[PDB]
């Protein structure tokens, strides 16, 4: 009954989604016991979740349910679960935070007027995320890798009636498709060759027709590529660079769905999830090892060129995932293991923590800056506000590394990997590594105690009501002492299991080229659309014309004057006995 | 083992018939403000 | 299973709109007409069903609800029907789709007895496309929609009415006479002078005549479905229409093109189909890239969606030609698929241009803030159209993929450069439906308020409709084989026959 976890977000979805589109006067008053309906389904998705984590490992470990989807003759199409040590750890790393969003925005949207329908697309989308983290075949992988980028252009176009958020919202889908393009022609192309799209066949299947030579191994190259297409169009690199610059023009506690859970659940999760693909092609962990360098080298360098902490802090989302390609770009996994689950635990306890930084401000956000949700303008979150200030400091400081802490054994084996693998290219990515830990100093120092503009202690939905620009004293959320509760300790208590390369769950569990190419695509359709048609348009003014001028043409055979039609009868009397002796 | 069409095409059809004879009392905008009329498409 | 079942399924419809005229109470407007639709659409759907679940017996092939009862002997045509599993999911579909066409024609009160008589008469005529397994009944009933689909548009349609539909049924009648052409040709090939459609599939024709007959029925499906040279009717009789005359020509009416393609070019004739498939991939392909080309160049929301149905129908054209038993399963999955998914797109077209009377995407904007429920089914039926999982829009085009690169009849290198073609529409396909959602009812700015759309609603009756197209496109796109399994038996039998012609 694993696949039961799954489903229990999206009954929650179809539960709720229908109350809307059909009892509009009801769920919009029913607006508490809707939000709360998740959240228990989501608990209960927890609850089925976490036994199935921590009583998998050290117990019962393997389990393949598959159920056969579609059929041919000799073609096949399954589609279940597995319950393994990868998959079961990646469902908490996701359960849990799929938990925290919908807690936060409990406490962060009570006045909104769409309060209902922003749960029902968060119940929808962590039913997308926990359905590729326990699928088992590169088709189930796509299943829900659209299911994912459509509830990401559904939360980035939350509000609709924001035209920032509009154009913001579809070219994050499509971005997400030119990712899913290639992850389309990755199946096909790994099903030509192999005829399997579970992993445990491919684990055999591809590598006997490349040592042999029934394919050339030139050919699996750009086919292994093609399948890291989608990874990299999903996280806004120098393809197209559109896609998290979008994360903060919607609602603020996207960046903790979109920009924390997404890029670990699917970009790290599907290059780990097939090893035997990528590590028996030496010219693909050649281009992982160059395109995993050059994001953390573009996602760092402008990130310290912000005015802001909302795209900087994606940006660091951009570089610090430059840090996970290298997480198999050497091959030693291990040192991606540890910062597998840890990159939403105390990682997603800042995202969570810079989001009621902006949002406890002013108030409601007009479009962009009205809820003060810019940096190099107010400071002063340190000296007198609530506790939620002070997740900002033990959720900033210890990804540099502090040895009490954790995170000081999540960036030293990922160096330690590639001195053991390649110390060649080491070089490019410490000039950066030794400036990513500065700079997300800066994001403490400048967010927390500067130069200040007014009072912003309060007004994040959680003092009293009408308090536009105007919070003198602080006010803590009723939904504040629950997330930091939760994954404060289990940030510590994950800080033990997996940190090194010898512990619990290390073992256990082991630019604008778009822009260039939108107005040029646009370029072609214009000349297109009116092109192969008018050659056959030209057929209707020739065929459709001629017609009729004939018939105005063979009108004037009629003439009256009945002596010229004894002409015709007498000429045909001379014509057709000549017509029938010769 | 499959799930079969017909025990399911069958379960929903007279759900299905049911449902269009009473959805088309409850209506609205066909019969009040009506700025296209008696037309469809003018 | 001795009642003539398909046979008064066909007939029931165009019986019944003979009623039509002696309906009492003309209180205005046609009320109880309009009632009386409903009813006789609704249980001749019924008895779709009834025949599907007591008397269709799936996984065999050939027909199974045959009658082939004798009409003209002198000739040699017969009232010969049957449902095998190329004709019963398009039977079922056309049941299911005119009981909402006739749901969705609750504003038409222009001329409601010339109305529901012709779209019952397009009910049964529809059906007895699919149903009848003769040539001379078949062209009977291909052109049997010629007439009632003409004044439908004429009509009830936008400015360019009469355009639209003279341009219609001179392509439609000036293509139909090669269904005469090619199925005279057949029945008198040899000796005997069969018009049977079972019979002729049975008969060895040359290869050179049949690349006659094979170039003669492309021209006459090429239209209908659209294949891409022959495809400019398509944008003009569909860029003015009403949401129920849609639904019955982008649902209907393109894939009886389709289903005739798999009839009487591949079945019938596939040592010819051996030689001209390759054309039709390309052509396929050419259908999927222009079509969404077409569709983001173009401002009129109603020709919009009209160019999109180009697209989707490309997929169809793949997957037939690509001698696969999944890439077959995935052309007819298609027809289904589109004919559910353009149908709940081009009902909601109809819906918007009822509230905003303006069609032009640059003088709306800003729509789905005053109407909320028919954005949130727009985007729902947009989104079954970008081939995405969860829906049969992917499936049917997931297999197309799947089963055209695992094919053991074309080159490496072809197979290559038709995938990564036929994949740039899943790029496109998200280009312009997300962009004309965008540019309708994402927006603050809104419209003048004033000359048009200064009314705003969304009404329960067309919540539903919407809400019956969406069972079958996501219940088929999360369980396929609720579909396949009718299929099987049928192109596992149509693929083994063109299987004997492929070591060419």
């Amino acid at each position: 009954y694993a696949w039961l976890i799954p489903v229990l977000p999206l009954l929650g979805a179809l539960i709720v989604g229908f109350g809307l589109i059909a009892f509009s006067e009801t769920t919009s008053k029913l607006r508490r016991p809707s939000a709360i309906f998740i959240m228990a389904l989501m608990a209960i998705a927890m609850g089925h979740s976490l036994t199935l984590f921590w009583s998998q490992v050290q117990g019962h470990l393997p389990y393949t349910q598959m159920i056969e989807w579609a059929a041919a003759g000799n073609l096949h199409i399954a589609m279940g679960y597995v319950i393994d040590p990868l998959a079961a750890l990646m469902l908490v790393i996701v359960t849990t935070v799929a938990f925290l969003v919908m807690l936060y925005s409990d406490g962060y949207m009570a006045h909104d007027p769409g309060y209902v329908r922003f749960f029902a697309y968060l119940s929808l989308f962590g039913s997308s995320m926990l359905g590729l983290v326990v699928s088992p075949n590169l088709v189930q992988v796509y299943i829900f890798w659209e299911l994912v980028g459509m509830c990401s252009y559904l939360l980035i176009g939350f509000w609709y009636d924001r035209k920032s958020a509009a154009e913001a919202a579809q070219k994050a889908f499509v971005t997400n498709r030119v990712g899913d393009f290639g992850l389309l022609l990755g199946m096909v192309g790994l099903f030509w060759a192999t005829g399997t799209f579970d992993f445990a066949g491919m684990g055999d299947r591809l590598t006997e027709l490349v040592n042999t030579g029934l394919l050339s191994p030139s050919l699996a190259a750009i086919l292994a590529i093609l399948v890291f297409l989608g990874p990299v169009a999903k996280s806004a690199q120098f393809p197209l660079h559109v896609w998290l610059p979008d994360a903060m023009e919607g609602p603020t506690p996207i960046s903790a769905l979109i920009h924390a859970a997404t890029m670990v659940a699917a970009g790290v999760f599907l290059i780990a999830r097939m090893f035997p693909v990528f590590e028996q092609l030496p010219q693909v962990m050649t281009t992982i090892a160059w395109t995993g360098a050059f994001t953390a080298f573009m996602g760092a360098t402008i990130a310290i060129t912000q005015n802001d902490i909302k795209k900087s802090l994606a940006y660091s989302t951009i570089s610090q995932l430059g840090y996970m390609v290298m997480g198999m770009g050497v091959g030693a996994y291990s040192a991606g293991l540890f910062h597998l689950m840890t990159h939403a635990y105390f990682k997603a306890m800042l995202f969570l923590g810079s989001g009621s930084v902006i949002h406890s401000m002013e108030g409601v956000v007009g479009h962009n800056p009205d809820l003060a949700q810019d940096m190099r303008y107010m400071g002063g979150l340190r000296k007198y506000m609530p506790i939620t200030g002070a997740t900002f400091l033990v959720g900033c400081l210890a990804i540099s590394g502090v040895p009490p802490f954790a995170g000081f054994w999540s960036k030293d084996e990922i160096l330690g990997a590639v001195f053991h693998a390649n110390p060649a290219m080491w070089l490019l990515t410490w000039l950066t590594a030794g400036l990513t830990a500065f700079y997300m100093f800066r994001m403490y120092f400048m967010t927390f105690e500067g130069k200040f503009r007014n009072v912003p202690p309060e007004r994040q939905e959680h003092h009293d009501h009408h308090s536009h620009h105007a919070a003198v004293p602080h006010e803590s959320p009723w939904t504040m002492t629950l997330p930091l509760v939760v994954l404060a300790i289990p940030s510590t208590l994950i800080g033990f299991v997996g940190t090194p390369f010898n512990n619990l769950f290390e073992v256990f569990i082991h630019e604008l080229y778009e822009a260039v190419f939108i107005k040029g695509c646009r370029r072609l359709a214009r000349q297109v659309l009116e092109v192969d048609y008018n050659v056959v348009d030209g057929v209707v003014n020739l065929t459709g014309f001629v017609t009729m001028v004939t018939g105005e043409g063979l009108k004037y055979l009629q003439n009256g004057r009945a002596q010229f039609y004894a002409l015709i009868v007498l000429l045909a009397v001379l014509g057709f006995v000549i017509f029938s002796v010769q | 083992a499959v799930i079969s069409v017909k025990p399911i095409l069958l379960a929903m059809t007279p759900v299905f018939i049911l449902l269009c004879l009473f959805f088309g009392t409850r209506n609205g905008f066909y019969d009040t403000d009506q700025y296209h009329g008696n037309g469809s498409a003018h | 299973s001795t009642f003539p079942w398909l046979t008064t399924i066909i007939l029931f419809p165009i019986v019944a709109a003979l009623a039509i005229p002696f309906i009492p109470d003309p209180t205005g407007k046609g009320r109880p007409i309009r009632w009386y639709a409903l009813a006789v659409g609704l249980i001749d759907f019924a008895l779709i069903v009834y025949a599907f679940t007591n008397f269709y017996d799936l996984n065999t092939p050939g027909m199974q609800l045959w009658e082939s009862y004798d009409w003209i002997p002198e000739i040699g045509l017969r009232w010969s029907v049957g449902a095998d599993g190329l004709s019963m999911p398009l039977i079922l579909l056309t049941g299911f789709i005119t009981t909402l066409a006739i749901l969705a024609a609750w504003p038409v009160t222009l001329k409601p007895r010339l109305f529901y008589f012709l779209m019952l008469a397009m009910y049964g005529g529809q059906i007895a496309v699919f149903a009848v397994q003769d040539m001379l009944v078949f062209f009977l009933a291909w052109e049997l929609e010629l007439i009632p689909v003409y004044l439908l548009l004429a009509i009830w349609g936008g400015h360019k009415r009469q355009y639209a539909a003279t341009k219609f049924i001179l392509y439609t009648a000036g293509s139909s006479l090669f269904i005469l052409v090619a199925g005279l040709a057949m029945a008198f090939y040899g000796d005997t002078v069969s018009f049977d459609m079972q019979t002729l599939a049975a008969k060895d024709y040359a290869l050179g005549f049949q690349l006659l007959v094979y170039a003669g029925f492309l021209v006459a499906y090429g239209v209908k479905l659209p294949i891409v040279p022959l495809h400019t009717w398509l944008p003009d009789a569909h860029g003015e229409a009403t949401a129920p005359v849609h639904m019955l020509l982008a649902g209907i009416l393109l894939k009886m093109g389709g289903y005739a393609l798999i009839r009487m070019n591949v079945d019938m004739l596939p040592a010819a189909h051996a030689k001209f498939a390759p054309v039709l991939v390309i052509l396929g392909v050419v259908n999927i890239i222009y079509a969404a080309l077409t569709s983001y160049a173009q401002r009129n929301l109603k020709r919009k969606i009209a160019y999109s149905s180009i697209s989707h129908i490309g997929f169809v054209l793949i997957g037939i030609a690509s001698f696969t038993n999944l890439g077959m399963s995935g052309a007819v999955l298609q027809m289904v698929s589109h004919g559910l998914i353009g149908a709940s797109l081009f009902f909601l077209v109809g819906a918007t241009y009822d509230r905003t009377h303006t069609l032009i995407l640059e003088e709306m904007g800003g729509v789905g803030q005053k109407m909320k429920k028919i954005f949130a089914m727009f985007t729902a039926c947009s989104l079954a159209s970008l081939a995405l999982p969860g829906m049969s829009g992917f499936v049917a085009e997931l297999m197309v993929f799947i089963g055209f690169a695992t094919s053991d009849a074309y080159s490496l290198p072809f197979r290559v450069i038709v995938v990564f073609l036929a994949a740039v529409g899943v790029i496109l396909t998200p280009i312009y439906l997300l962009s004309m959602l965008r540019e309708i009812f994402y927006g603050p700015e809104n419209k003048e308020l004033v000359e048009h759309e200064a009314l705003v609603d969304a009404e329960p009756r067309e919540v539903f409709i919407i809400a019956c197209l969406l069972v079958p496109i996501i219940g088929i796109g999360l369980y396929p084989k609720l579909l396949t399994q009718i299929y099987d038996a049928t192109t596992g039998q149509v693929i083994a026959r063109a299987r004997e012609v492929l070591p060419t």
